[PDB]
């Protein structure tokens, strides 16, 4: 159909974060 | 006449061979070199006189395997990947060890003239270029020692033959002087951060018997030391003077970053030490390909691509110009691609499903859009989500990152997901690939003294968590392959 | 966070996906492009700040397919022959849109990333460098437009996919603006000149949606347009100041030549406007080659082979230093031998005889001993006589000739076999090649606007003359295959 | 209208044909040769203006092999070694004969169009390159002969078939002037001093005709001779002013050699005229191979291997940076490797073993690990011990050494065994392998007039007992193959 | 037998010439 | 073994002489 970030399956997104201890 | 200097020793379950002092007597030094049967000739020639304008320090390894060597007549066959590789194995200890100011062209040749099918030469080159630099005269701070470490029935093996590869958890290649460990290159299968770092221990402490042969051959044989010093240090000239595009001798505003990051305030892009770059993780990004993904880490991306068909496993990186936003060639590993890229596939490689379960050829292509702080780990994250989108049964997900160290004295601070501009300015190149279990992958480039056990724990220990991070926004997007 | 701007369009058959902002952000502009299932990821890169001393434009057009797009891991196998003439079909139209004047380093690179086995990636990687060029903010006078052009059952058919190519007449690949036409490279079999320019208009007026869809593109995510602007022009310095071997900045000196032409005035050799050069045919100049031939156009000569043995129909061009009578390198195809060779093969392809009545593999080797004006379109004449020579029955004699134009305002002048010399000074080449009855390949390469129908029917209508003389002069020597 | 000068002439058993000033006809001089059916087309284009700042004389010559010049089409196939072997065929008798001082871009180009089988282009392509420098004006002190002799029933026969080498003991390629021989390159079955010698004698003698021939050729459509002569000798300016690597315009450094030589004063390194350098033989020199020698003359070593398997003689030549003390690059083929490789080869081809008493592919790959005066002498030494040392049962062991001469009026010194820094001031380089019974390969690269028989045949007389010298001290190491 | 410009079986020229209209 | 000058199986040695006649 199309090719690109906008035509994934599945998608999964986090902002700059410190690790958990 | 000619007169052979010979220096024999024991090196684990083998006999090491240093001769010099008769072949090769036009080069500055030349060791041939011979762990049981397999044997290497080792040259290194050193300028005498530095270039006028020269601002770079111009050492190049060239390491080269004959087929005469294992007795045999090529066929229908310019360094292929692995004798590149092996080059590079022996650039990155000897590099940092030249003096700072050092500006003259120095050559190391290896080339491989016996080989015993057991026994691996790229630690027989390595010793081997260690032997020829040290006897040269050549300003040089070692000798450095090499080691494969193995791990067989919970046990540390020095040197294990290829046979022994077969039932070993660990492919462990370290590199370093008398002092400190210089560079580390390994495989796992999912080993601890403890089991890990005391393969580096135990490598580091059985080299030693290199380095105290070396030295006795350099009291014996090695040539006098170069008479060099560098250019004195001119204070009349030196005190009168979060994208990464926009804000990229300017040494002053290499020591302000340095300083920065040592008394506690925030990076250059605005992070603290232990935090990570914003994530973006895609699955299917591409319609004709088996399995596709698109991994972001910061201004780092990776377009990462899985094939299947009917060695196993092929694993191809392209570094393109425009990922930095220059205008350079296209299709020349520049010295870079085949590194990086033995590199992601050395994490990838642990996950791996068996032929038995998984009978088909596998091949991963990373493709470099964005590049600011290694890409080679942006590759492995986007390797395990392409094998899974393409539905390889992958044991686990598997994720990599980049860690910087900066130390002075005796106070120093364990940097997460270093930038590029972060790398140039650090002290230690450190990274980490593996799943939620263990480590996969792990590579070491240290350039100071003082680097000991306990800083290395905890620089492991950060990059851990550094690790399950990822992992847990991979395992968001996707968790199981088709 | 990512963002990506998306914009479809139907374009003939299919719908066309751009993408971008989103993947590679350090590059100038990067677009994700999708016609159907074939996809070209498109990135282009440009420096902000000229070198100082640069004398030219350095434009570098990259193209590369991967094996991965098809779904396919390599066996055993530096860009191939399709891929280069490709890269040029996407250098040809972008190059004289860049402002007069402009310096900068830019270097378009377009990978295949996905591909369908009916749509070609060609016309998919010339929308994606019109859609990047466009949305860079870098100084392009676009964006174009790129259309396939076939010709099945007496109508024109936009895009045909790979199986309607096989029903089709024609394969006319046309890019240009809003306002003309820029390049044109096709292939034909023996169609009439209404019917190849009908086919530039078609293909033109057809292309008109992917321009306003970029423009819009450009209005919603396109980048501020680089402020720039020439080195004024210094009045001070500019008011101030038959052979082509014995007659050859000298503006004025070409502006001297430009302006005898449309005065009407004879030529720099001697022609007037569509005077053809002395012509030499010759047919069994090699004794040991099957079909041999030597092809003189006043000071462009060629000698061609024809090979037979037991892609059918290979074509090899050669352009030695010693042609221009000038000391270079051997062997290397310098961006043009492959453009070229495929011209000439373009031009021959259709009077080649079918597989069922001759069965033979066919190679046809060209060799530029003279070059002064189009040595690929002699080597078109020397292909037809060398081939004749060799017994292979060619449905027709080909000859072929390039034109040139000189537009001031609404004056044109039509040229008629160019020289070297007038090469650089007009405004259009313009080759074609054909049969008595019909065109077999056709080129285009515009810089100017104001270029319309009626005059493009008018340099058909001197070009076909043009040709129908030479052919009158081959039919002289031979007229038959062995 | 094209007019071609045509000039044919009996060659032996063949009819030379020299077609000029038609083809080609923008390059200074274009022929084209045909030896009955096979053809080179051989053109020469030199420069008018001399660059600013130039150091050396740049020639270039350029030798190609079409594959429809046999009527072949390529299946899956840079020029190969057979073409860079030819071409330096060409580049060795022409060089010399350009002026002293001459410093323009001249490039030779020669290309096979057609060839019969049994003609080999090689001697074609050297008549052709003889025709279009004397025909182009470019200063160029020939014409020069070339001429291909055999050995077949004691009798000298002038350009043997492809069919009648394989009953000849000689494969002798002669080239000179009408006054003096200038090159030699050769391969015989351990012949005679007298009979090598006579062989260049009658070859010299025998190409004369194509002397004579080009001079005609040269007064009828030769273009008017260059307007050249060199920048004049100032004396204000000119009278104004045993290890190799600690020893090494001085053109006045360069006479006093010289004059040292002739006045009978020991050489640089303090050898006499006769004497041969220190010799050092060894064989077994690596585990794992099936022969290993290393042979060192003075300050040249090499490391020579022999491999066994089931072109059945193989020969391969590499010379690093590291054997002369400087750093450059490694595996290009430097333009020496492949000449010194055959070389050698040709050295050792003729005591080889039959294939029916030895079936086995025998692949010789020589190391040069130092290098200070023909190292590729050094290994067709090396290469007697590394085939005894494999078990291969050759004829007969052995040698190789290189010859200096320096004359100066009719007093001449023939110097053995001679340095790298007592080449370069020498006026020829000679160079003799064979056993104790014969001559396997002899090289002569000569500059000056006066040569003649007698002095040659005193320099083989040295170049004998020298050879056998270094035999002897090859039979006290090992005399017979395992 | 030999090659060239000189050998060859066939053999047309022209002048400088003007096309048919 | 081992590798090198040291472990060869024959070796001879001459100084710097003049051949016989
Ligand atoms: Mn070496
Ligand atoms: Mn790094
Ligand atoms: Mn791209
Ligand atoms: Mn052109
Ligand atoms: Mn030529
Ligand atoms: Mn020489």
């Amino acid at each position: 159909g199309a090719a690109g970030g906008h035509t994934a399956t599945h998608h999964a997104s986090a902002a700059p974060a410190r690790p958990q201890p | 006449m000619l007169n052979p200097i010979v220096r024999k020793f024991q090196y684990g379950q083998h006999t090491v061979t240093l001769e010099t002092g008769m072949m090769a007597r036009q080069a500055t030094a030349a060791v041939m070199v011979s762990m049981d049967d397999t044997a290497v000739f080792v040259t290194v020639v050193g300028q005498k006189k530095a270039k006028p304008g020269q601002d770079f320090f111009p050492l190049t390894v060239n390491y080269q395997e004959r087929t005469y060597a294992a007795g045999r007549i090529p066929g229908s066959f310019r360094p292929s990947e692995g004798e590149t590789l092996i080059a590079r194995l022996i650039d990155r200890p000897i590099r940092p060890l030249f003096p700072e100011g050092f500006v003259n062209e120095v050559q190391v040749i290896a080339t491989v003239v016996s080989v015993n099918p057991q026994v691996n030469p790229d630690i027989v080159a390595m010793i081997g270029a260690s032997a020829a630099l040290s006897l040269s005269g050549i300003p040089f701070n070692g000798p450095i020692g090499a080691a494969r470490v193995g791990y067989i029935n919970d046990q540390y093996v020095l040197n294990p033959t290829q046979d022994e590869l077969k039932e070993s958890k660990l492919d462990l290649v370290v590199a370093g002087t008398e002092a400190a460990v210089l560079m580390v290159e390994s495989e796992a299968e999912l080993l601890s951060e403890d089991q890990m770092l005391g393969a580096v221990v135990f490598g580091h402490e059985q080299q030693q018997v290199v380095i105290q042969n070396i030295n006795e051959l350099v009291k014996e044989a090695g040539k006098p030391r170069w008479d060099w010093q560098p250019e004195p240090v001119n204070e009349a000239l030196n005190a009168r003077v979060t994208d990464k595009q926009e804000r990229y001798l300017h040494a002053i505003e290499k020591n302000v970053v340095r300083s920065r990051v040592l008394a506690g305030e925030p990076r250059i892009d605005g992070r603290e030490k232990d935090m990570i770059r914003g994530l973006d993780v895609r699955t299917g990004v591409l319609p004709r390909t088996h399995g596709s993904a698109l991994f972001t880490r910061g201004e780092t991306q990776a377009l990462v691509t899985a094939t299947l068909g009917t060695d196993t496993f092929l694993f191809h990186y392209n570094f393109p110009p425009y990922s930095v936003g220059e205008t350079g060639m296209v299709g020349s590993p520049k010295r870079r691609e085949i590194g990086h890229g033995r590199l992601a596939k050395r994490g990838v490689l642990a996950v791996m499903p068996d032929m038995d379960k998984f009978p088909y050829t596998v091949r991963v292509v990373s493709e470099i859009t964005e590049s600011n702080g290694s890409s080679s780990m942006a590759s492995v994250c986007g390797a395990s989500l392409a094998l899974m989108d393409a539905g390889v049964p992958i044991k686990a997900a598997v994720a990599g990152i980049a860690m910087g160290l900066v130390k002075e004295g005796d106070n120093y601070v364990v940097l997460s997901d270093i930038l590029g501009d972060e790398d140039h300015l650090g002290d230690m190149d450190f990274k980490v690939a593996g799943s939620r279990d263990g480590i996969s992958a792990l590579q070491m480039d240290i350039k100071i003294e003082g680097i000991t056990k306990e800083i290395m724990q905890v620089a492991l220990n950060q990059a851990k968590g550094a690790r399950l991070h990822i992992l847990g926004v991979m395992e968001q997007a996707i968790n199981a392959p088709r």
